[PDB]
């Protein structure tokens, strides 16, 4: 019995690509989707395969360290019995010198490049051939696959469609930008494989990383970490300072292809520059390429305050933010979390997600991975205290948007992240999320004299069992009477402020004459504003308070008997409150019923800081009963200070 | 994107 001579192996690129929805990717290499049969044809030289004498065994391996235990290596006989869910090969057609086979892969096989080998034994003597290579991808058409989507129209949109829209602008002005995902363009798949092959998990344990690629949760997670630079292997370098001269402007890009190519072409070095939508767009491209159903989503925020300043000048809040959602089951979580999963590749690990959009709507923030981050992107919590009252100067999570299935229209998916405001479902979610509460008010607890230095306090009360780590900005500005804020006269900022369960703190800011003296207004008024930020759950506390800097009191002493029409002497004094000297000091005293003339006494010498100043005036009561003496004090730096004194006569 |  002559040994079979394999002439050639035909990969049936055409029939395979068509059937696996990978036609564009079947350049000259075979690409297929897992859990679905595919075809190949052996051409023999001489006699054909005779099942009765020939034994053919197939071998597949993927990655730098394949093993059967890890599912990255498989061996399987060419036979008639087909075990569903396994690697198998069976004959389906046999002609003169051709043998057509059908191969199937598990629906949870690791995706990646595979080398296919064939062992052909005729009784005693045997031979081995490398038939070729194929690439194996996730399969949204296969019901047993974790990324299965039951709607064909949605598989066209979220996997096969190479152009779409990315939403920008603002809630009020929703702007769309066209984008060429180009997931099937020449070279792109190879680049995506490289991207996996350079991720830190592959460096740490190659064989394990290749095996874990059976999971779209794992692959998604890895893609979310590799899109931003961080460790120079990453794809894009972010920049928001509006200065992109040594690179490409984030607003300029119209697709993912050039970015991916540039990255690879420079030895896997960051591409400049990106912003959120660009990170999201690339991720979407990579994920679609590998066959995980994905869409780019945009969320809008808005504003009308100390909050604004705090942001102007490490998570923060933009006019809009973009990320991706990807479709898959979650066998790693409690049942019922299959579906759309948010992944945020915009800059515990550099990765972010996947987290079920559903766990975010429900406030179930322990669900892996990174629920709080995504929750904080669509929920903020702003409260004022005037002395507690909800503040709406800040609104997060508006008009969440993504492209419509098979139409150039926008779909609003806000409902998928957030129950209606006021709804009882919304309240249950806030409750699951953040397990009376915490408050903040400006204290002074003292007199504040024009001229002095003194402290004000951000007084913070934590009446929950929870410990909070917060940022606190506490600052003061002069405030005129018409309410306009003048220049700042004291600031304090704590990046780390710790509040133990059921405790309180009075955080001080010193207010200094030197800083306020000259920036003061006609009012003698200073506004203290505090902002307490708790970044995890995205909660904000605002406390405001105006303060009145009082003028010194004019001491007025009457000396003598109050008897009807007897003589009396008035002693009038003021203690300089300034740490500097008063010049051109003059008191003015009058009062019908006590004196008939207006007494004005000049002060020759400058009144030194902290020093008192006395003058006296003889008075002549004339009628029984109450008379008020009235006094004005004038000077170069302290003006129109007043006082009075009741006097009763007998 | 700009800080809100």
């Amino acid at each position: 019995a002559e040994e079979l001579v394999l002439e050639r192996c035909d990969l049936e690129l055409e029939t395979n690509g068509r059937d696996h929805h990978t036609a564009d990717l079947c350049r000259e290499k075979l690409v297929v989707r897992r859990g679905q049969p595919f075809w190949l044809t052996l051409h023999f030289e001489g006699r054909n395969y005779e099942a009765s004498v020939d034994s053919l065994t197939f071998s597949v391996v993927t990655g730098p360290a394949p093993s059967q235990e890890a599912g990255t290596k498989a061996r399987f006989p060419l036979r008639d019995a087909v075990e569903e869910g396994d690697w198998t090969a069976t004959v389906v057609d046999q002609q003169d010198c051709t043998l057509s086979l059908q191969l199937t892969t598990p629906a949870n096989a690791p995706i990646g490049l595979y080398r296919l080998s064939l062992e052909a034994s005729t009784g005693y003597q045997g031979s081995s051939f490398v038939l070729g290579h194929f690439i194996l991808l996730f399969n949204a058409w296969c019901p047993a696959d974790a990324v299965y989507l039951d709607s064909e129209e949605e598989r066209q949109e979220y996997v096969l469609t190479q152009q779409g829209f990315i939403y920008q602008g603002s809630a009020k002005f929703i702007k769309n930008i066209p984008w060429n995902f180009g997931q099937f363009e020449d070279g792109i798949l190879d680049i995506c494989l490289i991207l996996l092959d350079v991720n830190p998990k592959f460096l740490k344990n190659a064989g394990r990383d290749c095996s874990r690629r059976s999971s779209p949760v794992y692959v998604g997670r890895v893609v979310s970490g590799m899109v931003n630079c961080n460790d120079d292997q990453g794809v894009l370098l972010g920049r928001w300072d509006n200065n992109y001269g040594d690179g490409v402007s984030p607003m300029s890009w119209i697709g993912s292809v050039d970015i991916l190519r540039r990255w690879k072409n420079h030895g896997c070095q960051r591409v400049k520059y990106g912003q959120c939508w660009v990170f999201a767009a690339v991720a979407c491209t990579v994920l679609r390429c590998l066959g995980i159903p994905t869409r780019v989503v945009t969320n809008y925020n808005s504003a009308h305050n100390l909050l604004i300043e705090y942001f102007r000048n490490s998570e923060m809040i933009w006019n809009f933010h973009c990320w991706v959602e990807s479709w898959m089951t979650r066998p790693d979580l409690q049942p019922g979390y299959e579906g759309w999963q948010a992944l945020d590749p915009t800059p515990g690990t550099y990765c972010c997600g996947p987290v079920p959009v559903r766990a975010i709507k429900e406030g179930d923030l322990s669900t892996k991975y990174d629920a709080p981050f995504v929750f904080a992107e669509v929920n903020a919590d702003v409260v004022d205290w005037i002395q507690k009252s909800i503040n709406r100067s800040l609104i997060v999570g508006l008009k969440i948007s993504t492209k419509s299935v098979g139409r150039d229209e926008r779909e609003d998916i806000t409902h998928t992240y957030k129950y209606p405001e006021g709804s009882s479902e919304e309240r249950e979610a806030f409750t699951r999320a953040n397990h009376t509460g915490m408050a903040m008010r400006i204290r002074v607890g003292q007199s504040m004299n024009m001229g002095s230095d003194f402290d004000v306090f951000a007084h913070i009360t934590n009446n929950t069992a929870e410990e909070y780590v917060c940022r606190l900005l506490l600052c003061a500005r002069t405030v005129s009477y018409n309410g306009i804020l003048g220049p700042e006269c004291g600031t304090k900022y704590l990046l780390n402020l710790n509040l133990e369960p059921f405790s309180e703190k009075s955080v001080p800011l010193c207010i200094l004459y030197e800083k306020y003296r000259d920036c003061l207004t006609e009012s003698n008024l200073i506004k203290v504003r505090a902002l307490l930020v708790e970044p995890v759950i995205n909660s904000y506390l605002l406390a405001e308070r105006d303060l009145y800097l009082e003028n010194p009191e004019i001491k007025i002493r009457i000396l003598g008997e109050p008897k009807q029409k007897r003589k009396l002497v008035a002693e009038v004094s003021l203690q300089n409150p300034l740490p500097v000297a008063l010049e051109g000091c003059t008191f003015t005293v009058e009062g019908a019923g006590l004196t008939e003339e207006q007494k004005t006494v000049e002060i020759p010498d400058p009144v030194e800081a902290g020093e008192e100043v006395k003058v006296r005036m003889d008075l002549l009561p004339l009628h029984m009963g109450l008379h008020k003496l009235v006094v004005n004090f004038e000077s170069d730096k302290l003006k129109a200070v007043k006082g009075f004194r009741n006097v009763i006569i007998g | 994107a700009v800080p809100l």
